[PDB]
RNA sequence: GAAACCAAAGUCUUUGGGUUCCGGGGGGAGUAUGGUUGCAAAGCUGAAACUUAAAGGAAUUGACGGAAGGGCACCACCAGG
RNA sequence: UUAAAUCCUUUAACGAGGAUCCAUUGGAGGGCAAGUCUGGUGCCAGCAGCCGCGGUAAUUCCAGCUCCAAUAGCGUAUAUU
């Protein structure tokens, strides 16, 4: 580099550029031009009483909103020159906290001085960690109601307890209004953690929801949801997804007066009929004597518990032996395994990705090149500006068709968060996620068992398929969700552009949602082959040199002739091939590369391609608050 | 009639062009 | 890609299944691998190893002591 | 092609650790190490056995 | 002395007669660049990134010779049955 | 005690039978101390500073048991001696 003064000039130039980027990023939030800074308050312990924390944190000017159960306000202070919108959510109530944690810019956790948190706080915190953490801050409540000799030890015990989830984070006190002002100063000046899924879509938190029914007997009508645009520029032609009730097109946007400016009616756009995106979930267009034989004719309540125990023994059997299936002797093996074939190698042997497709694949969409399309769409998001409403503007959305029940939920206390999608995000295809199993639950999960998916601002029920997470073209089906592996879950769902946080829940009992798997979204394609393996075992009971007579793998003579081409392998490392059947029963001669032990077992691998089951429905039951048994 | 099949090419999903 | 200078490096993820704890565009702490800028063992042209992923250690993730945010 | 991750670790059956009596620590552990190596010594003609020698 | 060997390649862990040049694992490479000399060809001076667990020096046996000599055999030939 | 405290010290009262008031971090082929143990995997996953291990009896991977070193400490990266 040389020339000390020129090196210092280069360092000054880099300092100036990085500082300009930093100031450009920081000014967009909680200011005169940007949207309000949204904070979500989660009291992790049941001993923590949320209302006095909110009242102490309440006092600039306060504008209190009111809902059915939850009570949130909006704070406005020119001393910090900063605008806040505070909300509160109870842990365990996964619907509310998980559904408006994806819109808040900062999560404020409240902590018990004595214990770290509850089990419900841990459950909510696991869901928050896997769903995507915004900027977070830790605060504590009951420290100043204790003597000093217990106070110092209590803070040390808290510091020991928090390190297991939050390694090195400072704890702030909420005891005095001066501490509250210090905490608002801390929240106003943070390094912001940015979630990519929020930043690529155009999301909005509904501040006020109005409804005008088209026909009260039809129970549908126009919704007027008003709030601040926070993500990208909000364009009318894109569809709008309301997170609990599905995706549908919107009619009009107007910009009324921003009611609460930092320092103190006209319609913006209607949707053209041609430029609007269409509501298209799937593809629209669909001489023998009398007594002689053939041998000589050629010469001429507790039932659920029993199901749980058999599931346990099936999971235990499928862990000791990967895909071992006993052949039925009542029906023929070539009929029961009619759709199965043998692969010489799982890696190199070809398989046509379009060989035998179900009728469900005639109802989904594919991508000619998903990577290039994703990059192109993201470039028109970032590098190109649309004619919509800019971020931070208080607008009102007139959306066309929505049931009345949504409005009822907005009067219950449940928040409404609506985000406008990317192009090609309503159409359904085969989603592939990579997930790993949460240590909290150990219930066995079958491959095609119904689960609840939180996949990038969407919630839906589906029956997946679990596969090896491998870089090859074929992937072996996993008949169970294992605790330690990273697996691929395959579903039918509307397509999402990665990255996206993915949660898998199981409806346990009494309306309770139990988190079973956490992960993210891998590439979307229906050409990802999932291969189910069936392993058939036989006992070599007459052993000679390099060839043996093996039984119990088959029970007919022509089953041996049907599965003759498939190469056999061995638990002790031998590789062989069927030579001849001898008996009318399933006895066969098999050649091998070496000599077999008496304690040995021959086995054959059969393969089929399996597709997921179309059990998609966007409706998800509202959870009851979580508790431990 | 052992490990032989026809397996015709049918009902492909509609692909989105780039 | 390192944050402070923009240079591109290749870092080895040691234990089995530990690459599954890594996603794309993730914040990762990297150290050298042990031979002071020299490549080690079988791996051609790798001088670095991943120490921490998303500000939690790969050791605690592998042994299952902690959970990873995203 | 190939490139599985965590294949064997996810394959191996999970065997739980048995519950055993705790080990002594500190001066007591050094006392037990001393009494095992230098006090109750068994004479051997060639001394070809280790402490972890099995079979 | 590592030895092949060497009256020097000796008088060296019992290590100091005087003094010049000059090496520091193998490659990149005596290459790039700069300087200088030359009509030119080129000469002199002379790196780094990167790569590698070796490269090398003396000796010591001799699988194997498409290396050479001999001998033996109707499970080899010649003359035949 | 001290500006007032806290801590240390001094002291009433309570506070110990192994399922506790439960000690970890690395390793067990060689260098380099301590297993040719058992199960799983099968040149894969991986281990391995170096030499190497893994392609079906793996003393080296992943585990269980056992053992070894230091021990309220012990690993790893880097600068340096």
């Amino acid at each position: 580099e040389l020339s000390r003064v020129d090196q210092r000039h280069r360092a000054s130039q880099l300092r100036k550029q990085k500082k300009e980027a930093v100031l450009a990023e920081k000014r967009q939030l909680g200011g005169k031009d940007g949207p309000p800074h949204q904070v979500l308050v989660v009291p992790l312990h049941s001993r923590i009483s949320l209302p006095e924390a909110m009242q102490l944190l309440q006092d600039g000017t306060v504008h209190l909103n009111e809902l059915g159960n939850t009570q949130n306000f909006m704070l406005l202070c020119p001393r910090l020159k900063h605008r806040w919108f505070f909300t509160s959510a109870r842990p365990g109530d996964l619907h509310v906290v998980l559904d408006m944690a994806k819109v808040a810019d900062t999560i404020l956790f409240l902590l018990d001085p004595l214990e770290g948190w509850d089990s419900t706080g841990d459950y909510c915190l696991s869901c928050l960690f896997a769903q995507g953490l915004p900027t977070y801050t830790l605060a504590v409540q009951g420290i100043s109601g204790l003597p000093l000799k217990k106070q110092i030890d209590t803070r040390k015990k808290l510091s020991k307890a928090v390190e297991k989830r939050f390694p090195h984070d400072k704890l702030l006190l909420l005891d005095t209004q001066q501490e509250a002002g210090m905490l608002l100063r801390q929240l106003a000046n943070q390094k912001q953690q940015h979630l990519a899924f929020r930043d690529r879509r155009a999301y909005l938190f509904a501040h006020a929801v109005d409804f005008v029914p088209s026909e009260e007997n039809n129970l549908v009508g126009t919704l007027k949801i008003s709030g601040y645009v926070r993500g990208q520029t909000l364009n009318v032609n894109r569809l709008l997804h309301i997170v609990g009730y599905g995706d549908f097109q919107m009619k009009q946007i107007d910009a009324p007066g921003d009611p609460f400016p930092l320092n103190p009616k006209v319609l913006m756009k209607a949707d053209p009929g041609r430029q609007e995106s269409l509501q298209a979930e799937v593809i629209p267009d669909p001489k023998v004597p009398k007594g002689t034989s053939s041998y000589q004719a050629e010469w001429i309540d507790e039932e659920a518990e029993a199901k749980m125990l058999e599931k346990y023994k099936q999971e235990r059997l499928e862990e000791m032996f990967p895909d071992e299936v006993d052949t039925p002797r009542d029906v023929a093996a070539r009929i029961r395994f009619q759709k199965y074939r043998g692969l010489k190698s799982f890696r190199t042997s070809p398989w046509d990705p379009k060989e035998n497709l179900p009728q469900d694949y005639a109802r989904i969409f594919q991508f000619q090149n998903f990577t290039n399309t994703r990059k192109s769409i993201f470039k028109e998001v970032e590098e190109k500006e649309v004619e919509g409403a800019e971020v931070g503007w208080y607008v009102t959305l007139h959306v066309s068709e929505v049931p009345v029940s949504v409005v009822e939920c907005f009067r219950q206390g449940t928040p409404l968060i609506a985000f406008s999608l990317l192009p090609h995000e309503q159409k359904m295809s085969v989603l592939n996620m990579v997930v790993r199993r949460d240590p909290g639950n150990t219930e066995p999960v079958k491959a095609k068992e119904e689960l609840i998916f939180h996949c990038g601002f969407r919630r839906f029920r589906a029956s997946p398929l679990f596969s090896q997470h491998t870089a090859a073209d074929k992937h072996k089906l996993q008949r169970f969700l294992t605790a330690d592996m990273a697996l691929v879950a395959t579903v039918y769902a509307p397509i999402t552009f990665p990255p996206a946080s993915v949660l898998l829940f199981k409806q346990k009992s009494n309306g309770m949602h139990s988190l079973i798997a956490t992960g993210h979204l891998m590439s979307v394609d229906p050409d990802r082959m999932v291969i189910k393996r069936v392993v058939l075992s036989g006992h070599p009971f007459k052993i000679f040199t390099k060839m043996a007579v093996v039984r119990y793998m088959f029970f007919n003579r022509e089953d041996v002739l049907w599965f003759k081409p498939v190469e056999l392998r061995t638990k002790w490392g031998r590789r062989g091939h069927i030579k001849e059947p001898l008996g009318t029963h399933g006895h066969m001669k098999c050649s091998f590369d070496g000599k077999l032990k008496s304690q040995d077992t021959v086995l054959m691998n059969l393969y089929k391609r399996v597709f997921p089951k179309w059990t998609y429905d966007p409706y998800v039951p509202e959870p009851v608050p979580w508790l431990k048994s | 009639s052992i490990c032989s099949t026809y397996s015709n090419l049918y009902n492909h999903p509609q692909l989105i062009k780039y | 890609q390192l944050i402070k200078n923009g240079k591109k490096i290749t870092a080895f993820v040691p234990n089995d299944g530990c690459l599954n704890f890594i996603e794309e565009n993730d914040e990762v702490l990297v150290a050298g691998f042990g031979r002071k800028g020299h490549a080690v063992g079988d791996i051609p042209g790798v001088r670095f190893k991943v120490v921490k992923v998303a500000n939690v250690s790969l050791l605690a993730l592998y042994k299952g002591k902690k959970e990873r945010p995203r | 092609s190939l490139a599985r991750a965590g294949k064997v670790r996810g394959q191996t059956p999970k065997v739980a650790k048995q519950e055993k009596k705790k080990k002594k620590t500190g001066r007591a552990k050094r006392r037990m190490q001393y009494n095992r190596r230098f006090v109750n010594v068994v004479p051997t003609f060639g001394k070809k056995k280790g402490p972890n020698a099995n079979s």
